[PDB]
RNA sequence: GCACCACCAGGAGUGGAGCCUGCGGCACUCAACACACGCGCGCUACACUGACGGAGCCA
């Protein structure tokens, strides 16, 4: 039911690569860490359908536009490649606040019903990870038509006040390619 | 100079500060069928000879 | 390796095979210490080592030895290597394997 | 005579750690911490025993000019009170006043290195820690100590064999407890029933030696 | 520690029981009661009813020749108020 | 142990003279002259700047004050300057370990001929009168420690004194000069190494030197 | 129970010189004495496993 997610960069990262490949590694229990000694292996596949996972996620760098985030579904195959705002150097965290097992409230904004569902849809199937299902801290996801900002902040009441925790990174990204997967 | 070759029979658990430390039950070879409980340091397994440096003593635990 | 045992079959020909193995036997430690915490000052405690890391200490200390002696000098890395294993092999106390073995049992004792 | 250096751990030597030393800088151009500024510690939230660099500098004039150095058997290790570790190499020359002491010092503290005058040369260096990286291989550890029993520096050292070295430990602070160098030695050793200095301590160790290895 | 209970324990039943042994035909407050054995079953029965076995594991043979003169103890001392032969049975099978 | 005097002629102890020491006041305010913090100034007189050298005697002072012997109570310690100024070093007193102080101190005991307590009245370090014949003991061995003198052997050399001979030690306080500083007093010129040592380097050298060899821990 | 900011085992980086990339901001061991720039990543050198010359030969 929850997912098993691999996570994969180039065989050079540097250290901005690493501590990023650090905070995206903070979505266990099912959040694996984990490079390859070739850049990428073509036998991918059997190591998804031989392991029985479900999704992929991948780190790269290109020069049509820059950096670049790729998460994948493995049976199916639809692939979302998006790309991101700043790669420069993030927060050296790795586990602070509390476990990635817990299951946050989700939040959406800008409500894009016609043609970014898929993509709703998709975050949906990932963050379900662990057995919580009760609100501890809390994950945001902005429209602002293609661009989108990511949020991770904690529950700080204060004399019975709402305030939040801004915690982790600060993201920006947009739609870059999504190709058309299969019922295959 | 006393140089005792002990035996490994069976591991009770993992105590120790660092955790390296096994509480290991030996029976040292010659002289048989008489038990001491001592610390070993690296990995050990079933069955292997400990060389014992001092034959009588014994301690259980690390904070 | 292939230089050092014909050096070996050379100098005090007992079959090269020999000389590897006496090195790697007569340079480990019988005991250790670790360091346990205790809280706030730390107290090393005698511990008898296992023999799995005994046969891998004596592989450090050989390979790392000799090629420090090896640095900057005259004598290649398999000539250097020569000396530790003849050194080694015939408890000398010249080599530098052996007294490392000596140095830690002398902790431990001084110790349990 | 030969120049000893950290890469030999063979040659039977003398090594002297001046543990714990008192070097600090300070902003007001970067001077030592001590006369200067010794009303102006806690005024800036600073410490006594960080405003002697005295206890140093007479342990430097003491050993550096000693006969035994010119025989070429001794080694200066100086580890400062975080922890700043320094090799010193037995052919430099203090300066005699304060004040080239003092430049010196910053210059050394804020450079990691000060090379030689003359050649291709490290005058002093800093290394890292543990200590027991840099000293030979079969060497015995002791501290001197008030509170530890007196010996004798002659018959001690004549106890040693061909190749043991000899390294001690020596606090070069105002005062405190004798424990800088618990995970260290085999022994704490004392040298007089009077509480001695660091200075004349290293001293007694010295032509301790020289009347222990025949050196004049 | 629970071994540790084990052998602090029995080194201060025996170091009473050695000490009223020779009381005058050769002429510690607490662990609790009158006499220490009452506390050498009682914490037999303070521990869990899972992986006590290793506690026993870890025990020597002075364990063992402490361990027993506390059976003799208190199988003729006829208390079964405060132990049960299932648990004596149960650890010393 | 009592405190040992210029008065006591008789007791078999180690008498250590610093002569030629650079004791030289001046007013800009009462300074200590040194070739540091004077340089110009001194060049303003027409001296040998080179000679104000404090630190050598303040070195010494506090080498051998601080050694045992003067503990146990076989230690005496008299200043003699360049001008022949001579000072009395008590040996309970506690010379300042930092340059400035002592400097400071050596101000007010040339300007003041005594320095004292307010409640002992036992002079810390007095001003006394030459020769320093008239205050050595009776029976008192003289030498000069001298490169250019032949090289001996300090425990044997104290093994070859007499019961109650004592021995007075003459120290050039300077950075370079010659030993002819006080030949008239001598009985022996002597040297301690194949090196050209410092002042207190030849000080601790005769000091635990014979704290070897009376044996005193 | 679980974990490479949970420890023991070890390895590998930056942090020194240079070059740029992006980003940021503008009382006393001493009575007496005297008290504009920056940060971090990549890139380039220093090694005596050294030079120089050939010949062989694998994606």
């Amino acid at each position: 039911m929850d997912p098993r997610i691999i996570v994969t960069t180039s065989r050079d990262p540097s250290t901005r690569l690493s501590q990023f490949a650090k905070e995206i590694k903070l979505l266990f229990p099912n959040a694996v860490r984990l490079n390859r000694g070739n850049y990428v292996m073509p036998n991918l596949v059997d190591a998804c359908k031989k392991s029985g996972t479900t999704d992929l996620v991948v780190l790269h760098e290109h020069r049509g536009v820059p950096t670049s985030l790729t998460i994948s579904h493995f049976p199916h195959g639809p692939t979302a490649q998006f790309s991101l705002h700043n790669v420069v150097m993030r927060h050296d965290i790795i586990n602070a606040g509390n476990q990635s097992e817990v299951n946050p409230h989700l939040i959406f904004d800008n409500f894009t019903t016609a043609l970014g569902k898929r993509v709703v849809c998709i975050l949906k199937h990932l963050f379900n990870a662990g057995p919580k299902k009760d609100s501890e801290r809390v994950i945001t996801f902005a429209n602002r038509g293609d661009f989108i900002s990511v949020r991770q902040h904690v529950y700080v009441r204060t004399r019975e006040g709402v305030e939040i925790a801004e915690v982790g990174p600060r993201f920006e990204m947009r739609l870059f390619e999504l190709r058309l997967g299969t019922l295959e | 100079t006393p140089v005792t070759l002990a035996k490994v029979i069976k591991v009770l658990g993992r105590t120790g500060s660092r955790g390296g430390v096994t509480q290991v039950r030996v029976e040292f070879l010659e002289d048989t069928s008489r038990t001491i409980v001592r610390n070993v340091k690296g990995p050990v397994r079933e069955n292997d000879i400990l060389v014992l440096m001092e034959s009588e003593r014994e301690a259980r635990r690390l904070r | 390796i292939k230089h050092t045992l014909d050096i070996i079959n050379v100098l005090t020909d007992q079959n090269p095979i020999q000389v590897v193995v006496d090195a790697i036997t007569n340079t480990g430690p019988r005991e250790d210490t670790t360091r346990v915490g205790g809280g706030g000052a730390a107290r090393r405690q005698a511990v008898d080592v296992s023999p799995l890391r005994r046969v891998n200490q004596a592989i450090a200390l050989l390979t790392i030895g000799a090629r420090e002696a090896a640095f900057r000098n005259i004598k290649t890395i398999a000539e250097t290597l020569a000396e530790e294993l003849i050194n080694a092999a015939k408890g000398s106390s010249t080599s530098y394997a052996i007294k490392k073995k000596d140095e830690l049992e002398r902790v431990a004792k001084s110790n349990r | 005579p030969p120049v000893l250096t950290s890469k030999d751990k063979i040659t039977k030597r003398m090594i002297v750690v001046l543990a714990m030393a008192s070097l600090e800088t300070h902003k007001i151009k970067y001077v030592l911490l001590n006369d200067d500024h010794q009303g102006l510690l806690k005024k800036m939230g600073r410490d006594i025993s960080e405003a002697r660099p005295d206890i140093t500098h007479q342990c430097l004039l003491t050993l550096l000019d000693s006969p035994i150095n010119k025989a070429g058997k001794l080694q200066v290790y100086i580890q400062t009170s975080r922890g700043i570790l320094i090799e010193v190499n037995p052919t430099v020359r203090i300066p005699r006043t304060f004040k080239r002491f003092s430049g010196l010092m910053v210059q050394l503290l804020h450079k990691l290195s000060i090379r030689s005058v003359n050649s291709e040369e490290k005058l002093l260096k800093v290394i890292k820690n543990p200590i027991t990286d840099h000293l030979p291989t079969k060497c015995r550890k002791v501290t001197l100590s008030f509170d530890a029993p007196v010996i004798r520096v002659q018959d001690y050292i004549e106890k040693l064999d061909d190749d043991e070295s000899i390294c001690v430990f020596v606090g070069a602070m105002a005062r405190g407890k004798d424990n800088f160098a618990d995970e260290y030695v085999d022994e704490k050793v004392g040298l007089s029933n009077y509480p001695l200095s660091a200075s004349v301590a290293c001293s007694k160790f010295c032509h301790g030696a020289e009347d222990a290895w025949n050196i004049l | 520690k629970a071994g540790e209970r084990l052998m602090e324990a029995l080194d201060l039943g025996i170091a009473e029981i050695e000490g009223l042994e020779a009381y005058n035909r050769d002429m510690v407050l607490i662990a609790v009661n009158k006499t220490p054995e009452q506390y050498i079953m009682d914490t037999l029965l303070r521990i869990r009813m899972s992986q006590l076995e290793d506690a026993l594991m870890v025990m020597p043979f002075s364990y063992v020749l402490k361990f027993l003169k506390f059976i003799d103890t208190v199988m003729q001392n006829k208390t079964l108020l405060h132990s049960h032969l299932p648990l004596i049975c149960k650890n010393l099978f």
